């Protein structure tokens, strides 16, 4: 997260870290047994870390659960990153508490201008690399489809939304993928891709999760 | 664009499509 702020500890209790030795992607807890992330974050083995704040220090309040199942959207396409959504089944259920909590799926698609909260442990520089120990947070609005399409001509499917600032300076970044964009208590976006980070006229592009509510509920109720 | 996954790299082929291996050994946009 470039241009954001350090989140208060456990202030984003649906945020998880996906770990394959080290942190590499985010995700969101949607029920006690399942995390939603981006499909390009697939790895054959994934450890889900819940209740995290400092991913580099054991606070004694975290939960460490390996993935038992990892299911990428069947139509995921690594080249246009359409259908960039993934479900991870925890090998044992998460214990829900004030620091480990679910986030609601969307009741409905999110309108342009809706203010959102994006979070993650990704790069905090738009040039160079500075990876935080502590979870970062950014408030940012949903952008209209036309402005999103205008920013990335011929690249934004109907399964993608832009959230951010066309003037630059504030965006998600590498290491934030799979992480949540939550607006009015609803997970509306999944960090997916962008041209660099926090560049002018190149906002973040996010999976439009409201298109996936049927796939999500149903994939869970089969695996 | 470049997907926003964190990948430690030695050279560009370690990276997803649209990314290159950055000067600090992380994948990112050219
Ligand atoms: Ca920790």
């Amino acid at each position: 997260i470039v241009g954001g702020y350090t989140c208060a500890a456990n202030s984003i209790p649906y945020q998880v870290s996906l770990n394959s030795g080290s942190h590499f992607c985010g995700g969101s807890l949607i029920n006690s047994q399942w995390v939603v992330s981006a499909a390009h974050c697939y790895k054959s083995r994934i450890q889900v870390r819940l209740g995290e704040h400092n991913i580099d220090v054991l606070e004694g309040n975290e939960q460490f659960i390996n993935a038992a199942k990892i299911i990428t959207h069947p139509n995921f396409n690594g080249n246009t990153l359409d259908n960039d959504i993934m479900l991870i089944k925890l090998s044992s259920p998460a214990t829900l508490n004030s620091r480990v909590a679910t986030v609601s799926l969307p009741r409905s698609c999110a309108a342009a201008g809706t203010e959102c909260l994006i979070s993650g442990w990704g790069n905090t520089k738009s040039s160079g690399s500075s990876y935080p120990s502590l979870l970062q947070c950014l408030k940012a609005p949903v952008l209209s489809d036309s402005s999103c399409k205008s920013s990335y001509p011929g690249q934004i499917t109907g399964n993608m939304i832009c959230v951010g600032f066309l003037e630059g300076g504030k965006d998600s970044c590498q290491g934030d993928s799979g992480g949540p964009v939550v607006c009015n208590g609803q997970l509306q976006g999944i960090v997916s891709w962008g041209y660099g980070c926090a560049q002018k006229n190149k906002p973040g592009v996010y999976t439009k999760v409201c298109n996936y509510v049927n796939w999500i509920q149903q994939t869970i109720a089969a695996n | 664009g470049c997907p926003r996954i964190l990948i430690r790299c030695k050279q560009d082929s370690d990276c997803l499509a649209g990314c290159v291996c950055g000067p600090n050994g992380f994948c990112g946009s050219p």
